């Protein structure tokens, strides 16, 4: 049984350093596709 | 055959479809006798 | 400060429209949630229903929808209608207020919290007896 | 040896089609074919050159669509490790033709990392009218 | 996007000679990502060659072909009555892949 | 309905029959016969105005404890029954109040 509260597990990440890491990897990836190309992060496709 | 209904009913939280309560028979060390057992299984573990 | 006065018919014939009205004086009814509690002799308290700013008359499911809750903002009153009543609920009524405070145990983003209704200011309450005689 | 797909279904404009391409026909089989081999789905119209329609990976059935058929094409497999599906919602009277499913290692195998569709299977037909 | 064209669209030959199936690429193929298929009406389209020049399992000695850069050739040694069918070449690389239009041999 | 008999001077601990399961948020009541009910303790720690500082509840730290009401300095007129309203997570929206613990002080 569950002796307590029915809760859901959840993973926490810090927003500021994750946004800085995304900006850094975008600035790194921008060395291969010129300057004025809009890089868009999206969700997954699907499957299992 | 798992007779399985919803555990923790009428909960207004997010976790509603998961945590289902099912009962089933299981064999013991004496093969003529059985044992009724109760357990909780997730939504991704049971198929109707 | 919110003050509550009561009014009652007293003598009620069975199986018709019952109406017991409490009046509010002192403030408006914009945020406080009005509820009604029935106290019968021989048992404990009983929750009839409550109303909110959503104008939702959520009744108790153990009453078989025999009560009707309504409010009004133009005359500072509220109507408590009944139909097809029994002679076995001779009880004193109560008109109370209730504030809603949230209780959070996990994260608010998923909805792992709930609501309660605290009743701090109550009314005097007038008894209503129903009988065939 | 050879792949198996069935179906000679007719359709109406505004519906969806379901094409299943299995390998080794008996249903209780453990071919393991959809396990380390990519699978290509290819459409061909009569009187037209064949065009690419979509590949599915054998790792966890992660699909790779094209930009022409992106928002109206979902395809995956079931709990058993056979019988990949093909759901094409948002029909049209332009894609009337034959459909093919081909096995392809796609440069993931151990010998030589080749690029070839070694076997194609069946080839169904989809028509639509009113 | 690399468009794959084929200029010998219509071909006719007798059984027992060598035929040339040429294909032109748009801009600089990698010379290792190309395939040839033998299509027919209401049959099983099988493969005949790997990459630039490498035979498959069910392929005899008479099927070969090479090419590099932007030109790719298929060189059949002899013509059989079981080979009078259309051919389709395709490339690989970035999705979506594109076939090479279409060519066809005939008996005359 | 459960009776209780506590003499003068010493304190008393009153529990309700509803076994709490989860995060608790109780509202302890007190109803004199004929008068109006009043709110004593809400949200397990707080107390409204006008109520004396003699009623202490139980916090929600170290879940597994009993939600009781402590009456320090019991006087002679404490004959009104109490009500232990239960609001938790698993049982959902509770409608009824519960058993009325009738405290009868002697002397
Ligand atoms: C990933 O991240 C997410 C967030 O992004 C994390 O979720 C967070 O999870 C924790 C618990 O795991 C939640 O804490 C809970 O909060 C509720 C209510 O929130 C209170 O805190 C707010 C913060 O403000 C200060 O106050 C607290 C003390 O209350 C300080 O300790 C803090 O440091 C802050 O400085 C506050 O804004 C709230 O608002 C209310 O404030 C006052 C007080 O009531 C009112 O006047 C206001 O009007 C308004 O209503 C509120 O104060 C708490 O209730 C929870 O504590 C209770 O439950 C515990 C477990 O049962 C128990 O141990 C506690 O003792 C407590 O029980 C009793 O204690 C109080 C003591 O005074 C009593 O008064 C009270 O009645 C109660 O009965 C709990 O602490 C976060 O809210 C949640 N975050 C969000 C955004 O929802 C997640 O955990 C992360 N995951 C991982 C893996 O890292
Ligand atoms: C990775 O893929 C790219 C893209 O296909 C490959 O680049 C291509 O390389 C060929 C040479 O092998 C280039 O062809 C050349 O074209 C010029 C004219 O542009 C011509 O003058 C030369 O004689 C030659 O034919 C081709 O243009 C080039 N494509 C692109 C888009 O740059 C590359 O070879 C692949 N492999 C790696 C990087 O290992
Ligand atoms: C084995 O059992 C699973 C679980 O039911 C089957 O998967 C479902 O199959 C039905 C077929 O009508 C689909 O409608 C469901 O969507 C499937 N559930 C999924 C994918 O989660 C599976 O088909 C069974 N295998 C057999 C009978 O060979
Ligand atoms: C995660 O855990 C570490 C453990 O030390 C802690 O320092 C940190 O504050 C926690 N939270 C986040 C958002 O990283
Ligand atoms: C992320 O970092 C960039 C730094 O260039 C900043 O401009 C931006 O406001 C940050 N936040 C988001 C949500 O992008
Ligand atoms: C993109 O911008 C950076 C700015 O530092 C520059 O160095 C780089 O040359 C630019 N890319 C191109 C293709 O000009
Ligand atoms: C276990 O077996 C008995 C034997 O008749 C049956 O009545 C019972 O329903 C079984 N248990 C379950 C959970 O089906």
């Amino acid at each position: 049984d569950i002796i307590g509260d029915i809760r859901m597990a959840h993973c926490n990440v810090s927003k500021a350093t994750w946004n800085e890491t995304l900006g850094k990897v975008v600035k790194q990836l921008r060395k291969h596709f010129g300057n004025n190309t809009i890089i868009r992060f999206a969700q997954s496709s699907g499957g299992d | 055959t798992l007779q399985c209904t919803n555990y923790a009913p009428n909960l207004l939280s997010n976790m509603r479809g998961e945590l289902k309560q099912c009962s089933f028979n299981m064999t013991t060390e004496l093969r003529d006798k059985k044992q009724k057992v109760y357990s909780l299984f997730y939504r991704l573990d049971v198929v109707q | 400060q919110v003050q509550l006065q009561e009014s009652g018919p007293g003598l009620v014939k069975p199986s018709e429209t019952l109406s017991v009205t409490c009046s509010v004086s002192g403030d408006s009814m914009n945020n406080y949630y009005w509820t009604w509690i029935r106290q019968s002799p021989g048992k404990g308290l009983e929750w009839i229903g409550y109303i909110s700013d959503r104008e939702s008359a959520t009744y108790n499911p153990s009453l078989n929808s025999r009560v009707v809750i309504s409010r009004d903002t133009s005359k500072n009153q509220l109507s408590l209608k009944l139909n097809s009543v029994t002679p076995a609920d001779t009880a004193v009524y109560y008109c109370a207020t209730a504030r809603r405070g949230q209780r959070i145990y996990g994260v608010v983003s998923f909805g792992e919290f709930f609501y309660y209704y605290s009743m701090d200011v109550w009314g005097k309450g007038t008894t209503v007896t129903v009988s065939s005689a | 040896g050879r792949l198996f797909q069935s179906g000679t279904e007719v359709k109406r404009p505004g519906a969806s089609v379901k094409i299943s391409c299995r390998a080794d026909d008996d249903p209780y089989t453990d071919d393991d074919t959809f396990t380390k081999y990519y699978t290509h789905w290819i459409r061909q119209a009569p009187g037209q050159p064949p065009e690419w329609l979509g590949v599915i990976s054998p790792h966890f059935a992660r699909p790779i669509y094209s930009y022409k058929f992106r928002d109206r094409l979902t395809l995956t497999r079931d709990s058993s490790l056979t019988a990949v599906y093909f759901e094409l919602r948002g029909l049209q009277p332009d894609d009337t033709g034959i459909y093919f499913c081909a096995r392809d290692p796609f440069g993931d195998m151990y010998p030589h990392y080749n690029y070839h569709m070694d076997v194609w299977g069946g080839g169904t037909t989809v028509i639509v009218s009113s | 996007e690399i468009v794959l064209t084929q200029s010998p669209a219509i071909l006719s030959v007798s059984p027992g000679d060598r035929v040339i199936l040429s294909c032109k690429a748009s801009e600089g193929l990698s010379s290792s990502d190309l395939a040839w298929y033998r299509f027919k009406g209401g049959q099983i389209p099988t493969l005949v060659i790997f990459g630039a020049s490498n035979r498959a399992r069910g392929t005899p000695d008479r099927f070969s072909g090479s090419g590099s850069g932007t030109d790719f050739t298929l060189t059949i040694n002899r013509v059989e009555p079981e080979d009078f069918a259309t051919y389709y070449c395709q490339r690989y690389g970035g999705t979506p892949i594109t076939f090479g239009g279409g060519t066809k041999v005939d008996i005359k | 309905v459960r009776p209780l008999s506590v003499a003068l001077g010493e304190t008393a601990r009153i529990s309700c029959g509803r076994q709490a399961l989860g995060s608790r948020a109780v509202q302890w009541y007190q109803h004199r016969p004929g008068q109006a009910p009043i709110l004593l303790i809400y949200n397990n720690q707080d107390r409204p105005s006008g109520i004396p500082e003699r009623f202490s509840g139980t916090p929600d730290i170290n879940f597994g404890t009993r939600a009781t009401l402590t009456i320090s300095g019991v006087e002679a007129g404490d004959e009104a029954d109490y009500y232990c309203h239960m609001w938790d997570s698993r049982s959902g929206f509770s409608w009824s109040f519960g058993g009325a613990t009738r405290l009868t002080v002697l002397g």
